[PDB]
């Protein structure tokens, strides 16, 4: 008994909960895809001037 | 007036451009940060007491 004890402390110091996690994964792939359209508008934001010449 | 060494309306309208282009690089921050509030620069007290919080 006091071997499984041990165990399940060992479990609740490092495992991680999963749940939280598919939400977090779901939120950071949508903002990593936003981030790299925000980073597309940042590039091009140069050519407009060769227009004006 | 009908100058060739000065054209306001030009310095006028590079203002104006310069003044959106400010407004796309901040709505650029929005977006690639997903945050309204994502520096003190924005909003010092708003931005620290959720840092505390």
């Amino acid at each position: 008994k006091l071997q499984d004890s041990l165990d399940a402390g060992v479990g609740n110091l490092v495992d991680a909960d999963l749940a939280k996690e598919s939400a977090k994964l779901q939120s950071l792939q949508t903002k990593q895809q936003l981030g790299v359209q925000a980073l597309s508008i940042a590039n091009q934001s140069s050519s407009s001037i060769l227009s004006l010449f | 007036l009908n100058s060739i060494n000065t054209n306001s309306g030009a310095l006028i309208a590079l203002q104006n451009l310069n003044s959106t282009n400010a407004e796309l690089t901040q709505v650029q921050q929005r977006i690639n940060t997903g945050k309204k509030i994502g520096s003190a620069k924005d909003n010092g007290a708003i931005w620290a007491t959720a840092k505390n919080q």
